[PDB]
């Protein structure tokens, strides 16, 4: 069993402190290069710390007297301790097995941290089939926090056609999300379409009915 | 102690790809550079290339065009590709190995450690040879000593090896080369001079090895 | 510091084709720089070394090359499984760092599919809350490259729009986007003509869809 | 009077590679600092805990010339209190380290076409290497839990690997010859004097 | 490529001798200078290396000199053993460049056998007579066929061993192929030697049916 098992990650407010855990099992931490590497949402990946097997530790520029990356052998497990987070130190965080030349082949499944400044159900405002062969409707998950959400179509019964978007982080601070679907234009008056938004961290459970708009 | 050992075809066709490997044994593959060089007949030895454990080559510029050198450490071997061949890349070839220098340096440029080498010849099919005795007489007995032989006739391409009494007998054996007859296909002759009390009392048998032909011949010579 | 430019950012290939993703490194690295697959939601796979050398267990079609500043990962027939985003890393000491390619995302081709452009105006009950959300969907389209401008009463709109994708469609092989232009109630009172001009490789010329502002 | 073998550490023709980096010990020798008194602006010298104008007032027990080849982005490790590959798995300084530093650009000299695979350094070690530790071991560096065995194979590596130094590199990856002089006084009759 | 000549290109020398090989290369190459030894139907075995070091288990009758662009190999006083091709090697530059190889080749005669075809050749329709010259030195010798006492010229093919590494000698087999009814014609198969260890030439017969 050769893995890495990442741990501590989650939310908190920007200022405060969060520390990463990575059990390793095959690999033993204080004799390799282990590296973290961390990939904002929808970025590419981006290299944080390394610490030589040898006790030499490097750090990138935006992390440079922030974090701190350490390991305890006896435990077999590589720390990184994250203080003065800020709102773009919000990715996965991975660590890594870095073999120099030989590359990066050992990789853990990623811990999430989310730094942002509160939880938030969502808004659902339909997005109705304008007036003028097939037509589409959807429902705007709009204005909530954190991730994630799940949208259904009538209760699950409508799946071909549908377009749930992966949500886009707005300026305030909160998520928003579309989810569309497109039916033949013979239906929106005999067929009723409803989205059921679901956001577990606010306990929201939201069905909003989508109808053509009445002039 | 490192030993190397070469494989591949010993005949060839023109503008085909000759693939020669190498393999190691007794040895870490990361403490040595690994080079081929072939020796054509009546010529002296030709560096052909070498490479690292890391991945890192370098070629000798004429030949470079049409070699290529791999290694697989999970295998403990290492290849030549040779594209294109012509009848001017018959040749020995051997694999070599550099000492692993520790004061003096890391890859002393000297080939301590050499392979058997492998013989490819260049031509358009590969024949085994007939093993005929020379057997011991009294034109062949000059008092004491007698001599005896195997001729080792109408094969191809080179080489055969001939041992006697499977590597028993060694003492005033002679291995001739190889003469190439009018028809195209060589002939050879191994003799040994021998006591002349020992004819009918020791057993001569030679053992011939054509490998290119996978023809293997052990031949009984008696007298008369 | 080190740029890997990596480049192109995207390309369309069908299976059994012969794919080219180039890096160019800032200054010269010799022979520092490896390649790394990787798919959405999975860590990253070391495929190449020293930057022509095959990790163990990659399939022999990928190849490395080059040395310096120009590099070139290669797959010669490319396979189901090889759909991915490829990274170049400059897996070198000095200057510290160990950068990342921008990376090279490889989608699916088939046949080039103009998008279905539909507008959707705020909704009544939204705009009782403060806010105006104008959506535009670009439904089923390829290739994934698209360009969406929100017009306001002809003025060419930035900065205040969102967008997402959806992933490749399993079945057809088609993109979906969808454009979030948001405004003020009262902003979006000041003006009448709402649309978002559509520009697509499927289409012969800009489509436009545009809805008046209480029509 | 004989004069301080220094010619034979700078004029060498073949240089050592850093993780088995030669040291030549002189001493009982008039040491004719003119190799280091006026050195051109293409010379890297850092001088530590010791003036160099002060060099030829000065008499020690022993001088140590320690001569190897590393590439030009990793000459910043050769000096007290630095880490790295170079610093922690090949050669080290100690913190108090008195003397000087020498490097040049050797890409003229030590760089191939074909690559100069013959110069090597070590990529993995289990731990950090003391001030003046030479570790010339070649035992697979074992990097998981299964022991290697002489096994070249997976967490199993060879803890050398080649420069393989060719003259279209980088400034950054050239090769580049250093000299390190360190200058000690213990409590013994001080011989390499200056004049 | 870096030329490398040597000189000679062959020597003929007796046991005690002092031999002297010279190397020259088209440029300096400093002292990265090799020397081989090469044994008949042997691979290379490094001798010198660095133009004067010897290597492990090397004799200190063999030294190496020079630098730059000129180079010897001198054996102080050859042995049996010492007989074989010697080739100089530099390594300075790619590509690595051998020069042409010198062959290092008392008085002694040659024992002389004759071999008629063995009756299984002849059953298969031809027949190869054979004339083994066994131990001597020097190498050179003459050694014709005389069939019912016609000279043959160019019937025969010959070949010559190794300088055995015990006695310094050679042996030589000289093989004249018929057809089994050209063979059949004749009575007298008699093989010819000429040698220096000889005072005049010999002949060994034999008569074709015993």
């Amino acid at each position: 069993q050769v893995q890495l098992v990442e741990s501590g990650g989650g939310l908190i407010q920007p200022g405060g402190s969060l520390r990463l855990s990575c059990a390793a099992s095959g690999v033993t931490v204080s004799s390799n290069y282990m590296s973290w590497v961390r990939q904002a949402p929808g970025k590419g990946l981006e290299w944080v710390s390394i610490i030589y097997s040898g006790g030499t530790t490097y750090y990138a520029d935006s992390v440079k007297g922030r974090f701190t990356i350490s390991r305890d052998s006896s435990m077999n497990t590589l720390y990184l301790q994250m203080n003065s987070l800020r709102a773009e130190d919000t990715a996965v965080y991975y660590c890594a097995r870095d073999l120099m030349v030989y590359g990066i082949d050992v990789w853990g499944q990623g811990t999430t941290v989310t730094v942002s400044s509160s939880t938030k159900g969502p808004s659902v405002f339909p997005l109705a089939p304008s007036s003028k062969g097939t037509a589409a409707l959807g429902c705007l998950v709009k204005d909530y926090f954190p991730e994630p959400v799940t949208v259904s179509w009538n209760s699950g019964a409508l799946t071909s056609g549908v377009h749930t978007f992966p949500a886009v982080l707005q300026s305030s601070g909160l998520y928003s999300l579309s989810s569309v679907v497109t039916v033949p234009s013979s239906s929106l008056g005999t067929q009723t379409y409803i989205c059921n938004v679901n956001h577990k961290p606010s306990n929201t459970k939201v069905d909003k009915k989508v109808e053509p708009k009445s002039c | 102690e490192v030993q190397l050992l070469e494989s591949g075809p010993g005949l060839v066709k023109p503008s085909e790809t000759l693939s020669l490997t190498c393999t190691v044994s007794g040895g870490s593959i990361s403490r040595y550079s690994w080079s081929w060089i072939r020796q054509p007949a009546g010529r002296g030895l030709e560096w052909i290339g070498r490479m690292y454990s890391s991945g890192g080559t370098n070629y000798n510029p004429s030949l470079e065009s049409r070699v290529t050198m791999s290694l697989d450490t999970s295998k403990k071997q290492f290849s030549l590709k040779l594209s294109s061949v012509t009848a001017a890349d018959t040749a020995v070839y051997y694999c070599a190995a550099a000492s692993i220098d520790q004061v003096w340096g890391t890859y002393r440029d000297a080939f301590d450690i050499w392979g058997q080498g492998t013989m490819v010849t260049v031509s358009s099919s590969t024949k085994g040879p007939s093993v005929f005795p020379l057997a011991p007489s009294s034109k062949s007995t000059s008092g004491g000593t007698a001599a005896l032989g195997c001729l080792v006739k109408d094969y191809f391409p080179e080489p055969v090896t001939v041992s006697w009494n499977s590597g028993a007998l060694t003492s005033g054996v002679h291995t001739f080369p190889a003469v190439l007859q009018s028809s195209g296909l060589y002939s050879l002759s191994s003799v040994v001079t021998v006591p002349s009390s020992s004819l009918g009392t020791q057993t001569y048998i030679c053992n011939v090895n054509h490998k290119p032909s996978n023809t293997k011949v052990d031949k009984r010579v008696e007298p008369k | 510091e080190i740029v890997m430019t990596q480049s192109p950012s995207s390309l369309s290939a069908s299976v059994g084709d012969r794919v080219t993703i180039t890096c160019r490194a800032s200054q010269g690295i010799s022979s520092y720089l490896a390649w790394y697959q990787q798919k959405p939601g999975k860590a990253p796979k070391l495929l190449i070394y020293a930057a022509s050398t095959l990790q163990s267990g990659v399939p022999s079609r990928f190849s490395g090359s080059g040395s310096g500043t120009d590099f070139t990962l290669t797959i010669s027939s490319l396979q189901p499984e090889d759909f991915a985003t490829y990274y170049c890393q400059q897996l070198d000491s000095y200057p510290p760092g160990y950068t990342f390619g921008q990376g090279t995302k490889v989608d699916i081709k088939r046949t080039v599919a103009a998008p279905s452009v539909f507008i959707f105006p705020p909704s009544d009950e939204q705009l009782k809350s403060g806010t105006a959300s104008v959506v535009c969907l670009l439904n089923n389209f390829y290739p994934r490259e698209a360009k969406v401008q929100w017009k306001v009463d002809n003025a060419l709109q930035s900065g205040n729009s969102q967008e997402s994708v959806t992933e490749q469609d399993s079945k057809d092989s088609t993109y979906s986007l969808s454009s979030t232009l948001t405004l003020s109630k009262a902003d979006y009172e000041k003006h009448k003509v709402y649309a978002c001009e559509v520009t697509h490789q499927g289409l012969s010329s800009p489509v436009t869809k545009s809805f008046n502002r209480g029509e | 009077t004989n004069l301080c073998p220094f010619d034979e550490v700078f004029n060498a023709t073949r240089f050592a590679s850093v993780y088995a980096w030669n040291r030549k010990r002189i001493s009982n020798c008039v040491a004719d600092y003119s190799v280091l008194y006026n050195l051109a602006p293409f010379f890297t010298f850092k001088c530590y805990g010791v003036s160099p104008t002060k060099l030829n007032d000065l008499c020690f027990t022993n001088v140590y010339a320690d001569s190897f080849v590393i590439r030009g982005d990793e000459v910043r490790q050769i000096a007290p209190g630095q880490t790295g590959n170079i610093a922690d798995y090949n050669y080290k300084l100690p913190d108090d380290f008195t003397g000087c530093v020498i490097a040049w650009n050797s890409n003229k000299l030590d760089s191939k076409v074909s690559g100069n695979y013959n110069y090597l350094y070590r990529l993995f070690r289990k731990s950090n290497l003391k001030p003046f530790e030479r570790d010339i071991s070649t035992e697979i560096y074992q990097a998981g839990n299964k022991p290697c065995n002489g096994v070249a194979g997976f967490n199993c590596y060879f803890p050398l690997r080649s420069y393989s130094f060719r003259p279209t590199y980088g400034v950054g990856h050239q090769p580049y010859r250093v000299v390190v002089l360190s200058f000690e006084l213990l409590h013994a009759p001080a011989t390499v004097c200056g004049k």
